[PDB]
RNA sequence: CCGAGGGUAGGGCCCGUGACUGGGGCGAAGUCGUAACAAGGUAGCUGUACCGGAAGGUGCGGCUGGAU
RNA sequence: UGGGAGAGGGUGGUGGAAUUCCCGGAGUAGCGGUGAAAUGCGCAGAUACCGGGAGGAACGCCGAUGGCGAAGGCAGCCAC
RNA sequence: CGAUGUCGGCUCGUCGCAUCCUGGGGCUGAAGAAGGUCCCAAGGGUUGGGCUGUUCGCCCAUUAAAGCGGCACGCGAGCUG
RNA sequence: GAAUGCCGGCAUGAGUAACGAUAAAGAGGGUGAGAAUCCCUCUCGCCGUAAGCCCAAGGGUUCCUACGCAAUGGUCGUCAGCGUAGGGUUAGGCGGGACCUAAGGUGAAGCCGAAAGGCGUAGCCGAAGGGCAGCCGGUUAAUAUUCCGGCCCUUCCCGCAGGUGCGAUGGGGGGACGCUCUAGGCUAGGGGGACCGGAGCCAUGGACGAGCCCGGCCAGAAGCGCAGGGUGGGAGGUAGGCAAAUCCGCCUCCCAACAAGCUCUGCGUGGUGGGGAAGCCCGGGUGACAACCCCCCGAAGCCAGGGAGCCAAGAAAAGCCUCUAAGCACAACCUGCGGGAACCCGUACCGCAAACCGACACAGGUGGGCGGGUGCAAGAGCACUCAGGCGCGCGGGAGAACCCUCGCCAAGGAACUCUGCAAGUUGGCCCCGUAACUUCGGGAGAAGGGGUGCUCCCUGGGGUGAUGAGCCCCGGGGAGCCGCAGUGAACAGGCUCUGGCGACUGUUUACCAAAAACACAGCUCUCUGCGAACUCGUAAGAGGAGGUAUAGGGAGCGACGCUUGCCCGGUGCCGGAAGGUCAAGGGGAGGGGUGCAAGCCCCGAACCGAAGCCCCGGUGAACGGCGGCCGUAACUAUAACGGUCCUAAGGUAGCGAAAUUCCUUGUCGGGUAAGUUCCGACCUGCACGAAAAGCGUAACGACCGGAGCGCUGUCUCGGCGAGGGACCCGGUGAAAUUGAACUGGCCGUGAAGAUGCGGCCUACCCGUGGCAGGACGAAAAGACCCCGUGGAGCUUUACUGCAGCC
RNA sequence: GAGCUAGCCCUGGCCAGGGUGAAGCUGGGGUGAGACCCAGUGGAGGCCCGAACCGGUGGGGGAUGCAAACCCCUCGGAUGA
RNA sequence: UGGUUCGUGGAGCCAUGGGGGAAUCUGGGCGGACCACCGCCUAAGGCUAAGUACUCCGGGUGACCGAUAGCGCACCAGUAC
């Protein structure tokens, strides 16, 4: 049947992108933990 | 005269749809005519502020003039009679000797091909705007002001209106259509006669896809849900109220009035309404 | 081919009979009240409507076949 | 053809008496009701009296033993 | 109670005897036929239906008879629900 | 050494289940160390409104070629979506951006919030909507509307010529719109041809034929032709379109009107440029100088912004045109022509799937377009087939029980069972015919029956065309032939009677409940006069509503019909300018402390003092409630009648052993041979009852009862047969579980049900197919139950607070 | 976190074929004029049958599954809430 | 109302949301309600090293670990998944 993930870029890119989360205080706090902690990567990478 | 129809489907037994017989043009005016945003009952916040409400046909705003005061002494004619889903009246089209074209709502007896005009000057005929200090005692009137120059506020609903009763300094008193008598300040324009589409009430939707139609969804009881919804949520199969009828949020719905004490309009009321 | 009639299916009218139920008639001496006949003790009757153990009562309009 | 009397019918209007309610005044110990009462209403100010406002229904005197209509029926006044 | 699945039915048996039938008996208020009662006997047999989830029971038509109980109210790693 | 401990390793079950749709395979020839599995050929079968083709999303090299087989692939592997390496995606016109706006988002101005932040007009962003210039063929191993060929077109810059008051984010026009039905003429697509082109074919009894087989086009500028859309012309006045305005809007006059004219598309034709089958021969080449014509059917697409009807009344903005303002009229714009300029990103491949979503090469899920032919009344249904694509990545045998899916059955025909569950029956079309009852629509496909194929003969109307022939669509009548049987295969209702519940079509517990539940039109109560009530928010601000009592919120009832009684003492709500109580505050009788004293400081009676509460009334489609005992009639029985006790008042109408009745399978009647169910009745209603509505009701129902007919493997009662498994051989090879085990029966015993203790009996060692009585078999630290001064949801006249309101 | 699911908002798309035949219109009849009656045309509907599409009624299979909700037969809606 | 040991307590002190509201030394605050006496101090403006805290970093040292330990990571780890 029909199940949870249907990927879709531009909805990635819009609800998890860089540019969302640091329009937002808790965005910006994300990143803070994600670099602190040395995450290769800071979001979720969409191709567009 | 409300139209029925055979009772060739279930529905069909009780629908009764409006006459239309006293329109005269069946598309609006383009100039005069914006979207109207559909809210679904839905505020700034997007929460849910009015339940039961979306899904209904997609409507133009006519725009219409609630003013009159515009255009004191500068007649216009009555081109034509209209269809309005905004609202329960039909609108009148007016073509002024201006070149101005605008929307009001149409009273009872008004007859495409005359004239219509505004002011303290006009005469006291079904149409006309004027002041109300100026109209004579016991008029019927409607698209009445409620403060001046503010716009009309009382008695535009499909057939409703306003009688003159008595003069007082500055303030005329107005039985509204609900009964209730009320102080209107004289420099307040309003129209003579009665709204049209009298005949409004006696529609039957016949159907629950009519009230659909409108943007009204249904409507769940309380009773009928579960006590985190509602006073009367729950038991063990139906049960009475059980507790003083009550509103989801807790208030009681039987009689407890709910006008505010202190208003300051309070001056101004006389007499609170009837039946 | 028609055809007495047999068979299947569906209708119409009539007659008998039916737990129970409706009022009707009649029946020497039952119970409850007293509605009508006198102004019958609220004049009566009436069409309707509502009501009441029962006769009845009341409303609305009508009639004199009503008395002083 | 020329005349007439009429609450004959329909429609739109409209006048005054009276009752009830509301508002103000003024005024107090009861009012109402009946065969006699009582329920009811009234010092939280009623009844009686004055002024104002709202609303409905029925049209006093004329009026008669009268007039009109096929019958049921038709009564303020104006016009069609 | 770190689980012994809980009515009835179906299926499949199997055991007890306080025996319903069939076999053998004594007594009888046993003439005969037909019964009553008690004794011995468990080899075999002990029907089909209507009603109810029913067990049980009542009913219909038969029968030599339409027995009573146990096996975790026998049997859900066999079925049903 | 134990913690259902943690991490890791290795065992058992076991060579066991399984190897993923029952669409299906066989042979020959290659290749290679190795072949059921890779390549080639032939035969067979499967899909064909797809299982074929084209888009979009998502995926991200999986594409193409060479070279490989350790791992991946459920077997194999020489193969591959795998490993390595090289190659491959070409645009002014396609899609997106350098254009526009929608919800929404953001946000100069402004508003609000302890902070973080929340709003907010304009403006900006935002598309699969508006707008805008490319079609046919060829070519690569792999890209093509992109390269190439042919023929077309757009924008920007510049110059020339002609023209004109030029000029815009400003004014205006336009863009600009729904649903259902639909005309005219076309096209896409298809069918036929005795005509046109073609390599061949004559078989096996016949046919050298008006025979068989194959094909008979596609794109194209200007112009012309056909069919359609759009659109009045002139003048005078003008105060309206937030300046102006010759534009628009309003008024008047004349002229033009199903037209015409102008303009804009579609189709056709059109210089030219291409394509071109079977068959044969090795994707090529021939066929070929290929032919390229007539008739018909015909769209849901096109002309389009067409037409008509309807109510629920159907985006915006830019491009575009027109008007003027600053300006400027050496400019500028308009038109025609010419040259030059024309950027960024995507383009491979999969795309109903082995490449996307499901941990898998997973019987699941995934939006748009094309979807051929014949017959069956139609169609995207059904069967078979074209183009094309597949035979599902373990096989070979055997022909047990048993399981699945399927077929048939003597006689009986629901006797099965909780229940005809399931399976039969019926089954399309045309014709005849069709009941109670009904809201007059319906019930209705009621029920029940007849017809249905082929041949010859005669004839009626329609479409195209021409009125005719041909083609094609509907019929009518008559005579016959064949079989068991003609919707001969496939797809395609069993019916009726009578109850309960719900009016109805709808909605729901994603994944155990589809219902009588929710909703529903309608009915009633109640709040709300507009900065409305109410709702979300601290606020600002929003919804309500750009609505205004014929409207809007809240509540119950639930189409319609006929109806909806009595109680206001208690609780709620509504009204009550008196009286009672009531806090802060006012007031200051009178006390107190301290100081030498002025003073400073503290307590404090009466009295004035809000809402609330008390008190006085109203109110039921507000919360709710609607009696007990005793006696009485000339057979008896039973009480129309009375006595009395209590209540705020004692249940009316209608219904009643009921979705409600305990005794209960009440009693009687019906139906059956027999009826705890069913229907109809009675009424001592444990414990119906009138908007948590009462009683009925046509029609409707995958709802739930009862009966009948039809027909059946449901059953008496079982038999036989098919395929896929199970079984055997080759390949690959799990699982939960598991203290260890050398693991029998009985009668006892034991913590009370023993393979393991006692006594006795029985018993050689090890498997394989099967069956499920036991190992109190497995699974889940019982959901029931109790306990814990464990937890959470929910209620209220429990407690105590808080929001909110007064 | 609303890429599942629920509701709403904006903008698009989809619904083979067949059956029944409302209003209205025309004509006819009727009448003082009407109501109304017949025929024709017309093509309404939370109308009927049935694919696609949306569902998930009954039963059977599946139950360390093809699948952590599937498969077969059957069944509901299918111009509308 | 908050702070303080101070939870309304005899409740001062310090701070302040609201209301009322001075004086410039003979002015004003405090010494735990309040008064006298005796004393302490000068509110309603600002700045000010050092001694104090911490360990991303660098070094020194351990009756600290020694690859299931020591950081999650001795290794291409905040990776793979
Ligand atoms: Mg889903
Ligand atoms: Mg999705
Ligand atoms: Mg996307
Ligand atoms: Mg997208
Ligand atoms: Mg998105
Ligand atoms: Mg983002
Ligand atoms: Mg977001
Ligand atoms: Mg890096
Ligand atoms: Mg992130
Ligand atoms: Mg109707
Ligand atoms: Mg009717
Ligand atoms: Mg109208
Ligand atoms: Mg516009
Ligand atoms: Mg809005
Ligand atoms: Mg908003
Ligand atoms: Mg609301
Ligand atoms: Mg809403
Ligand atoms: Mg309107
Ligand atoms: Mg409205
Ligand atoms: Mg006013
Ligand atoms: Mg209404
Ligand atoms: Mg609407
Ligand atoms: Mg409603
Ligand atoms: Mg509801
Ligand atoms: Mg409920
Ligand atoms: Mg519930
Ligand atoms: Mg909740
Ligand atoms: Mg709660
Ligand atoms: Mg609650
Ligand atoms: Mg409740
Ligand atoms: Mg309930
Ligand atoms: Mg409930
Ligand atoms: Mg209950
Ligand atoms: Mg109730
Ligand atoms: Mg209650
Ligand atoms: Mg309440
Ligand atoms: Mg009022
Ligand atoms: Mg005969
Ligand atoms: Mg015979
Ligand atoms: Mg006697
Ligand atoms: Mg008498
Ligand atoms: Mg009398
Ligand atoms: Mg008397
Ligand atoms: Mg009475
Ligand atoms: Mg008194
Ligand atoms: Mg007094
Ligand atoms: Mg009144
Ligand atoms: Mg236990
Ligand atoms: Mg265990
Ligand atoms: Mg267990
Ligand atoms: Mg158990
Ligand atoms: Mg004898
Ligand atoms: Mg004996
Ligand atoms: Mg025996
Ligand atoms: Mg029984
Ligand atoms: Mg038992
Ligand atoms: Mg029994
Ligand atoms: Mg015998
Ligand atoms: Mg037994
Ligand atoms: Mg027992
Ligand atoms: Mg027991
Ligand atoms: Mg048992
Ligand atoms: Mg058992
Ligand atoms: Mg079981
Ligand atoms: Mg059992
Ligand atoms: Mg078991
Ligand atoms: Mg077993
Ligand atoms: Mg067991
Ligand atoms: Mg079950
Ligand atoms: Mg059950
Ligand atoms: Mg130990
Ligand atoms: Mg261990
Ligand atoms: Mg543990
Ligand atoms: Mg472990
Ligand atoms: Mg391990
Ligand atoms: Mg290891
Ligand atoms: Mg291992
Ligand atoms: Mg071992
Ligand atoms: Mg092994
Ligand atoms: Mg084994
Ligand atoms: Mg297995
Ligand atoms: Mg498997
Ligand atoms: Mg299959
Ligand atoms: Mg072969
Ligand atoms: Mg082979
Ligand atoms: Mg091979
Ligand atoms: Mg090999
Ligand atoms: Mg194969
Ligand atoms: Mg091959
Ligand atoms: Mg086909
Ligand atoms: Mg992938
Ligand atoms: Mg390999
Ligand atoms: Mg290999
Ligand atoms: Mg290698
Ligand atoms: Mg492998
Ligand atoms: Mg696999
Ligand atoms: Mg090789
Ligand atoms: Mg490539
Ligand atoms: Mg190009
Ligand atoms: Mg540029
Ligand atoms: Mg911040
Ligand atoms: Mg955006
Ligand atoms: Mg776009
Ligand atoms: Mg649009
Ligand atoms: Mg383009
Ligand atoms: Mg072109
Ligand atoms: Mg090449
Ligand atoms: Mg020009
Ligand atoms: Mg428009
Ligand atoms: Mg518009
Ligand atoms: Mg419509
Ligand atoms: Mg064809
Ligand atoms: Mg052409
Ligand atoms: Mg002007
Ligand atoms: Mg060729
Ligand atoms: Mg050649
Ligand atoms: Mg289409
Ligand atoms: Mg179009
Ligand atoms: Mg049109
Ligand atoms: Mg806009
Ligand atoms: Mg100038
Ligand atoms: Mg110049
Ligand atoms: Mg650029
Ligand atoms: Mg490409
Ligand atoms: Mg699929
Ligand atoms: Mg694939
Ligand atoms: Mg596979
Ligand atoms: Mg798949
Ligand atoms: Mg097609
Ligand atoms: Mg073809
Ligand atoms: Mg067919
Ligand atoms: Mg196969
Ligand atoms: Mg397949
Ligand atoms: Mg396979
Ligand atoms: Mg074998
Ligand atoms: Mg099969
Ligand atoms: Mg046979
Ligand atoms: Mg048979
Ligand atoms: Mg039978
Ligand atoms: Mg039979
Ligand atoms: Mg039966
Ligand atoms: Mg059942
Ligand atoms: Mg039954
Ligand atoms: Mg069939
Ligand atoms: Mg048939
Ligand atoms: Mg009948
Ligand atoms: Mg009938
Ligand atoms: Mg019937
Ligand atoms: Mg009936
Ligand atoms: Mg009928
Ligand atoms: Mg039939
Ligand atoms: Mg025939
Ligand atoms: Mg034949
Ligand atoms: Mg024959
Ligand atoms: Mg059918
Ligand atoms: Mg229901
Ligand atoms: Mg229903
Ligand atoms: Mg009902
Ligand atoms: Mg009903
Ligand atoms: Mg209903
Ligand atoms: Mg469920
Ligand atoms: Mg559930
Ligand atoms: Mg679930
Ligand atoms: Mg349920
Ligand atoms: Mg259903
Ligand atoms: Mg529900
Ligand atoms: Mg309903
Ligand atoms: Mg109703
Ligand atoms: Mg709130
Ligand atoms: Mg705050
Ligand atoms: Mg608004
Ligand atoms: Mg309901
Ligand atoms: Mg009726
Ligand atoms: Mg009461
Ligand atoms: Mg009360
Ligand atoms: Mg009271
Ligand atoms: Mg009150
Ligand atoms: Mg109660
Ligand atoms: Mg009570
Ligand atoms: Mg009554
Ligand atoms: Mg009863
Ligand atoms: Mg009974
Ligand atoms: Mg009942
Ligand atoms: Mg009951
Ligand atoms: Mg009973
Ligand atoms: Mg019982
Ligand atoms: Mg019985
Ligand atoms: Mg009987
Ligand atoms: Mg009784
Ligand atoms: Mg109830
Ligand atoms: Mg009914
Ligand atoms: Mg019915
Ligand atoms: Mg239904
Ligand atoms: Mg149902
Ligand atoms: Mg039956
Ligand atoms: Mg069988
Ligand atoms: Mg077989
Ligand atoms: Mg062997
Ligand atoms: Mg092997
Ligand atoms: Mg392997
Ligand atoms: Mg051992
Ligand atoms: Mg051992
Ligand atoms: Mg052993
Ligand atoms: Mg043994
Ligand atoms: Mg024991
Ligand atoms: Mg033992
Ligand atoms: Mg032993
Ligand atoms: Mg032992
Ligand atoms: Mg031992
Ligand atoms: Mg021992
Ligand atoms: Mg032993
Ligand atoms: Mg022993
Ligand atoms: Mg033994
Ligand atoms: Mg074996
Ligand atoms: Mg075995
Ligand atoms: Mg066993
Ligand atoms: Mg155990
Ligand atoms: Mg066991
Ligand atoms: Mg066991
Ligand atoms: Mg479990
Ligand atoms: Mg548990
Ligand atoms: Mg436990
Ligand atoms: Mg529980
Ligand atoms: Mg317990
Ligand atoms: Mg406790
Ligand atoms: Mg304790
Ligand atoms: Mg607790
Ligand atoms: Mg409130
Ligand atoms: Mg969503
Ligand atoms: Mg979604
Ligand atoms: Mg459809
Ligand atoms: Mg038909
Ligand atoms: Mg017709
Ligand atoms: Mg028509
Ligand atoms: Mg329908
Ligand atoms: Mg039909
Ligand atoms: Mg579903
Ligand atoms: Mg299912
Ligand atoms: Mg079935
Ligand atoms: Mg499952
Ligand atoms: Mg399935
Ligand atoms: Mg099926
Ligand atoms: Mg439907
Ligand atoms: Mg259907
Ligand atoms: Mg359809
Ligand atoms: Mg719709
Ligand atoms: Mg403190
Ligand atoms: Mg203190
Ligand atoms: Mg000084
Ligand atoms: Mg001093
Ligand atoms: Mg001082
Ligand atoms: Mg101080
Ligand atoms: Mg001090
Ligand atoms: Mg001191
Ligand atoms: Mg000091
Ligand atoms: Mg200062
Ligand atoms: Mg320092
Ligand atoms: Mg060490
Ligand atoms: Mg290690
Ligand atoms: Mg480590
Ligand atoms: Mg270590
Ligand atoms: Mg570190
Ligand atoms: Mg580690
Ligand atoms: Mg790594």
């Amino acid at each position: 049947m029909k199940r949870t993930w249907q990927p879709n870029r531009r909805k990635r890119a819009k609800t998890h992108g860089f540019r969302a989360r640091m329009r937002t205080p808790g965005g910006r706090k994300v990143l803070k933990r994600r670099r602190q902690k040395g995450r290769w990567r800071l979001t979720p990478a969409v191709r567009k | 005269a409300v139209k029925k129809f055979k009772p060739y489907t279930p529905s069909r037994r009780f629908m009764t749809v409006a006459d239309f017989s006293e329109i005269t043009k069946t598309e609006p005016e383009k100039s005069l005519v914006k979207p109207l945003k559909k809210t679904g009952g839905r505020n700034n916040q997007g929460r849910i502020t009015v339940r039961f409400r979306g899904g209904g046909h997609k409507r133009l705003y006519r725009i219409i003039d609630f003013k009159r005061w515009d255009k004191v002494g500068i007649p216009a004619k009555v081109a034509a009679i209209e269809y309005d889903p905004n609202r329960s009246a039909r609108i009148a089209l007016l073509h002024y000797v201006d070149g101005e074209k605008r929307y009001i709502i149409a009273p009872d007896g008004l007859q495409v091909g005359q004239q219509v005009v505004a002011g303290p000057d006009a005469p006291i005929q079904v149409g006309n705007a004027l002041p109300l200090r100026f109209i004579p005692v016991g008029t019927v009137v409607h698209a009445v002001e409620l403060e001046p120059k503010k716009g009309a506020k009382l008695a535009r609903a499909a057939g409703t209106s306003a009688q003159i009763q008595g003069r007082e300094g500055d303030y005329v008193i107005l039985r509204l259509p609900s009964g209730e008598l009320r102080k209107v300040h004289g420099e307040c324009y309003a129209t003579v006669g009665a709204v049209g589409n009298a005949d409004h009430k006696n529609i039957v939707l016949g159907k629950a896809g009519r009230s659909r139609w409108l943007g009204r969804r249904p409507h769940v009881r309380g009773a009928a849900m579960n006590p985190v919804d509602h006073p009367h949520g729950g038991g063990e199969g139906r049960a009475p109220r059980g507790r003083p009828p009550a509103s989801p949020w807790g208030w009681q719905t039987k009689g407890l009035k709910t006008r505010k004490r202190r208003k300051p309009s309070s001056r101004f009321i006389i007499a609170r309404r009837k039946k």
